[PDB]
């Protein structure tokens, strides 16, 4: 038929008409995030045993 | 409904051998553990015996150890105190709380509706200093109860316990462990407080909330009842 | 028509040639002047011992202390991870099972499996047992996973090509998302709960939009079918497991692959794949019966996770990043810290 | 004469060199295998093979009982290289000759409860036994342990050192006119899982036919390996028997008199005696190691 | 060193692994058997002599059988087959009379050929039924065998044909040493066909003791 074929175009159609920013620009941001966030994830820095809840 | 029935109590000679059979419809009772409490007339909650789910851990107080004994029957849903050799101090209304222990539960949830018995004639101290205050509606007011023992625990827990005691009716919870609301309850009361001292307060008061007020503590057994403050006006 | 598949063809080059233009520098190059994390070492604090067959899935409770586990002897079983106490266990009707959830307020669990029905169950009534609030029915193939958007609404993926958003007071189907050409076995919902993700079969994802219901943006690169989805916190990425041995991260933004986790020792698929809280380590379950946790930013092995004597099926991290829990086709689940 | 005195009972206890020479050899020979036998099979059920069902308890405590037979035989040699001469104490008699008499039962018991075990597998597959809790499987171990223990528990309660002339004597197997329990149960010990033997394998045999499962051939395999232990127990524990059979038969045409007619019978219960040590260092050899699964 | 409070949620827990313990206890006692077929060998005839998935529980001479029908299921067999990985074994339905056209007989070889060699199924043995024999007799009557197989040299009796169909289904199989199938001629007769199953069943179990025993 051509009722799927169409509804894929018009599909393609609407992702077409999303804007993209660059590549390098992303990577900034998820690198900016990990650092920003790196001084509260316990299982990146080992957290000592007095305020670890499972001992096990 | 999640109604409790209680009959069989009634006037008793002395050293007699009356059992009190409390009835359940409306809940699981084989997974709740159920208690007995007592209350002379001109006094104050008296707890009295304890049985487990699954029958594996059975508590008495010590008026009453070796002359209670306190049994339940499971398809039956039924709850039996087999009382022996009865004395004067026995004479008191009895209730059938019920209770169910795991993580974030509340336990003495749901009170009995009380039967009367009359007689022919190492504990942590709770002490809750005033025993009468008048309030006016719309007026906010504090209730304190103090406790011989510190009650936080190692894991974090204040096992402390509110009820509130209408006239001529049955305690129902109010917090349980000092500062969990129970439900159903109004949004108006709130409970804190740290070791040794606990104070309640009831922000913007209104009417059907007068009776008396009681705290128990649920850290070790023997359970323990505060006198209980008299809200009244 | 042929005007229909010429005008595809030449979307599908703009596309390609859009997202290569759109390509400046790779993440790893601009990364690699990073400090690396060095060996991450974690021991078995806990040793979940209820089940009696496979473990095919779990999941965390908000207070990162309760959580719920699935597995296909017909149990349900909610464990205090601190102290191992089962808190509840609930006996399911059917006992094919391959998903489970857990409510964000704590008050209800999800489940579903071969029989394409998703069950919830009311943890907390006034009569002391747990019993089932709802039946949602109208899936025509298996259950692959589920996720409560918040105490009435859920959204379920499932073998039969669809997804849909239920509405648990009346038990209709709200939305459904059609577009893709295989099963659907993963799902991921956004930080938000505005948009959420599916990887499927035909080695394809695609971001969806829950108000209204259409896919935005697919994300093609893989080999196999992909068995795993998950966000990162930030909520403009998200990293894929699927069946070729190899992990992939996707920007929401760029539209585009970003890096590749792969070795050459490892030929056996992905099973789960999840994150850690500050989005610098990416965990993943194998086949080969171990969990390998990656630096997220350069795609080096930073541990090994090797306590399992089967292949491992399910893993989840708390919401405070405090612990790593990790089931598998043994009946026995680990807590790793 | 050969007239020792035990406790009021008139025996005859005999010393000879034959026995000086022969019997250091077969044992060092049994002793070594034993070790090579049950030291890797006892460390693997430790190790490896983390199956560990309600067959493999049966084995283990069959094979911690054969390795503790094993152990006391340097004592052995000690005492067998000199012209029967004890030269520990009091207490390492009274404790060796309880620790070998509980050990060469406890290995009999085990090795017919493994025979009933797999009896009623393939005769009985549906039964409820066939499934019982892996508990269970240590429970009926400890019960059967404390039934070996307490049958052989007198021997603690005797002063053994006795003085023959100018020597010593560790022997609970005395030529002596009495009938002192422990020639009784040492008939009874081989008499009675013989039966138990002989029927749970027979059984298996005409079953594991009628059903017509012999075609595939790891069910020939399996009857090998089943007529090979009850071929393996008689030929270890029953030259013994005979042996004691033959005194017990000399000992009603006399009661004790001329004791020379005993000098020849009793140096061939002594070597015959010394096979029922082969059948532990056979044991991983018609278990454990040749099993396909092990 | 425990309060009140954590000892009750003690009991509790432990209250609830004895239940869980008794349940997989019950459920271990039970045979569990997956029915397979090409969607018109007869699979409903067989159920009726003894959405999603279809259970069926009977009972013969004290023994508990579940089985499990696999039918709706139209998505991918790879996703879900190892679900089943464990069962006692495997009930594959194939009609004789389907020889036909619209080919049949091919799919039901191609689709036993698939799932007789299987990474999960490399030890269940399987039980065949090639049902519906008298409609094969009227056709072979009129018909002869040689439109399925070309490469047939026999006469044109029910005995030969039956038994030719037999061996090049029964030669499917790559692991001949470590599973077994049972063939049985079914026609909508009287039960044996549950008499089979119990019987291979029995065969089953008792290989699979001796293999937990370690002689196998
Ligand atoms: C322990 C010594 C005596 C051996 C006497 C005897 C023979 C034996 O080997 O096996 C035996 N087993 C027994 O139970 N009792 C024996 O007397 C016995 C000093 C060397």
């Amino acid at each position: 038929s051509i009722a799927q074929a169409r509804k894929l175009v018009e599909q393609l159609k609407m992702e077409a008409n999303i804007d993209r920013i660059k590549v390098s620009k992303a990577a900034a941001d998820l690198m900016a995030y990990c650092e920003a966030h790196a001084k509260e994830d316990p299982l990146l820095t080992p957290v000592p045993a007095s305020e670890n809840p499972f001992r096990e | 409904d999640v109604q409790l029935v209680e009959s069989g109590g009634g006037l008793v000679q002395p050293g007699g051998s009356r059992k009190l059979s409390c009835s359940a419809s409306g809940f699981a009772f084989s997974s709740f553990g159920m208690h007995w409490v007592r209350q002379a007339p001109e006094k104050g909650l008296e707890w009295v015996a304890y049985i487990s789910s699954g029958s594996g851990t059975i508590y008495y107080a010590d008026t009453v150890k070796g002359r209670f004994t306190i049994s339940r029957d499971d398809p039956k849903n039924t709850l039996f105190l087999q009382m022996t050799s009865l004395r004067s101090e026995d004479t008191a209304m009895y209730y059938c709380v019920r209770s169910i222990y795991y993580y974030g539960s509340s336990p003495f949830d749901f009170w009995g509706q009380g039967t009367t018995l009359t007689v022919s004639s190492s504990d942590i101290v709770m002490t809750q200093a005033t025993s009468s205050v008048p309030v006016t509606p719309g007026e906010s007011v504090s209730i304190s109860c103090r406790s011989s023992k510190s009650l936080l625990h190692s894991n974090g827990n204040t096992y402390l316990y509110w009820f509130l005691q209408r006239p001529g009716q049955s305690p129902q919870l109010l917090i349980y462990r000092m500062s969990n609301l129970a439900s159903g309850v109004p949004d108006r009361f709130s409970g804190s407080g740290s070791g040794t001292a606990f104070t309640l307060t009831i922000s913007r008061l209104e009417a059907e909330d007068v009776g008396v007020y009681y705290c128990m503590q649920h850290l070790e057994y023997p359970l323990t009842f505060g006198a209980g403050t008299k809200l009244e006006l | 028509l042929d005007q229909l598949r010429q005008e595809a063809e030449q979307l599908k080059n703009q596309i390609r040639d859009a997202r290569k233009a759109c390509a400046d520098a790779t993440l790893s190059q601009i990364t690699n002047n990073i400090d690396p994390v060095g060996r991450i070492q974690m021991r078995t604090r806990r040793t979940l011992r209820g089940h009696l067959a496979k473990i095919y899935a779990m999941h965390w409770g908000t207070d990162s202390r309760l959580l719920v586990s699935a597995s296909q002897d017909g149990k349900l079983i909610i464990w205090d991870s601190y102290t191992t106490n089962k808190v509840h266990a609930i006996p399911l009707r059917s006992s094919w099972v391959m998903t489970c959830a857990y409510a964000p307020s704590g008050n209800y669990v999800a489940c579903g499996g071969l029989d394409n029905i998703c069950s919830i169950y009311n943890l907390k009534t006034r009569e002391g047992n747990v019993r089932v609030s709802r039946e949602l029915a109208g899936h025509t193939g298996y259950l692959s996973c589920c996720r409560f958007l918040d105490d009435n609404q859920i959204v379920t993926s499932s073998g039969d090509t669809t997804c849909a958003l239920w509405d648990i007071e009346t038990g209709q189907q709200t939305t459904t998302f059609t577009g893709h050409t295989g099963d659907v076995m993963s799902l991921s919902l956004a930080p938000d709960t505005r948009l959420f993700v599916s990887g499927a079969c035909d080695a394809s994802a695609k971001l969806w939009d829950v108000r209204e219901g259409m896919c935005r943006q697919t994300f093609t690169g893989h080999e196999s079918d992909i068995n795993a989805i998950c966000f990162f916190p930030n909520g403009n990425a998200f990293a894929t497991g699927s069946d070729d041995a190899t992990c992939r991260l996707f920007d929401l933004r760029a539209d585009q692959e970003l890096m590749t986790y792969s070795h050459d020792n490892i030929i056996c698929g992905i099973t789960s794949v999840s994150f850690s809280k500050s989005g610098r380590l990416l965990l993943a379950g194998y086949d080969d019966f171990n969990c390998n946790v990656w630096d997220a930013l350069k795609a080096d092995r930073a541990g090994v996770l090797a306590g399992h004597d089967n292949r491992v099926s399910c893993l989840g991290v708390t919401d405070d990043g405090m612990a790593v829990a990790t089931g598998s086709w043994d009946s026995f689940l680990k807590i790793w810290n | 004469d050969h007239f020792l005195e035990i406790d009021k009972k008139n025996c005859c206890v005999f010393r000879d060199d034959f026995i000086v020479k022969v019997l250091p050899p077969v044992l060092g020979l049994e002793f070594i295998f034993g070790l090579l036998g049950n030291g890797l099979a006892l460390w693997i059920f430790c190790f490896h093979l983390k199956s560990w069902k309600s067959s493999r308890i049966f084995l283990f405590n069959l094979a911690v009982a054969d390795f503790l037979l094993i152990i006391c035989l340097p004592f052995l040699m000690d005492n067998y290289v000199r012209r029967w001469d004890w030269k520990f104490g009091d207490i390492p008699c009274r404790l060796m000759l309880f620790m070998l008499a509980m050990n060469r039962q406890g290995s009999i018991i085990f090795l017919t409860v493994v025979a009933v075990d797999r009896y009623f597998r393939v005769v009985h597959p549906h039964h409820a036994l066939n499934k019982i809790s892996n508990r269970t499987a240590a429970i009926i171990s400890c019960l059967l342990w404390g039934i070996t223990i307490g049958l052989t528990v007198h021997l603690l309660k005797k002063k053994m050192p006795i003085q023959n002339g100018g020597a010593n004597l560790c022997s609970s197997f005395s030529i002596c006119h009495t009938f002192q329990w422990h020639e009784a149960m040492f008939l009874l010990e081989f008499f009675l899982p013989l039966g138990i033997i002989l029927f749970c394998s027979a059984r298996i045999i005409w079953s594991l036919r009628q059903r017509q499962m012999d075609r595939h051939a790891k069910i020939k395999r399996a009857i090998t390996f089943i007529m090979v232990v009850a071929i393996v127990f008689v030929i270890c524990f029953l030259p013994s028997v005979v042996v004691r059979i033959r005194i017990f038969w000399l000992l009603h045409t006399s009661g004790t008199q001329n004791c020379e007619v005993y000098r020849s019978v009793d140096l061939a219960f002594f070597i015959t005696l010394s096979f029922t040590y082969m059948n532990s260092m056979l044991d991983p050899v018609v278990y454990y190691f040749s099993s396909p699964s092990f | 060193t425990l309060s009140a409070e954590d000892k009750a949620a003690v009991e509790r827990s432990k209250m609830i692994d004895r239940n869980l313990r008794e349940d997989g206890e019950k459920a271990a006692r039970e045979v569990k058997l997956l029915l397979l077929g090409a969607g018109e060998s007869g699979k409903s005839t067989i159920v009726k002599q003894m959405t999603g998935i279809v259970e069926t529980h009977f009972t013969f001479k004290d023994l508990h059988f579940k089985m499990f029908d696999v039918g709706a299921q139209r998505s991918e067999r790879k996703k879900w087959i190892h679900c089943f990985e464990g069962v006692t074994a495997i009930i594959f339905c194939v009609a004789l009379s389907d020889y036909d056209l619209v080919n049949r007989m091919h799919e039901s070889m191609k689709l036993f050929d698939s799932i007789c060699n299987n990474k999960w199924f490399t030890d269940t043995s399987i039980i065949l039924f090639l049902n519906k024999k008298d409609l094969f007799e009227e056709k072979i009557k009129k018909s002869p065998l040689t439109i399925c197989y070309p490469e047939y040299a026999g006469s044109n009796t029910y005995e030969e044909a039956a038994a030719y169909i037999q061996c090049q289904f029964e030669d499917l199989n790559k692991r001949k040493d470590t599973k077994e199938i049972y063939t049985h001629f079914t026609c909508s007769t009287d039960t044996k066909n549950v008499q089979f199953v119990f019987d291979a069943v029995t065969d089953v179990i008792i290989k699979n003791n001796l293999k937990d025993c370690g002689l196998f």
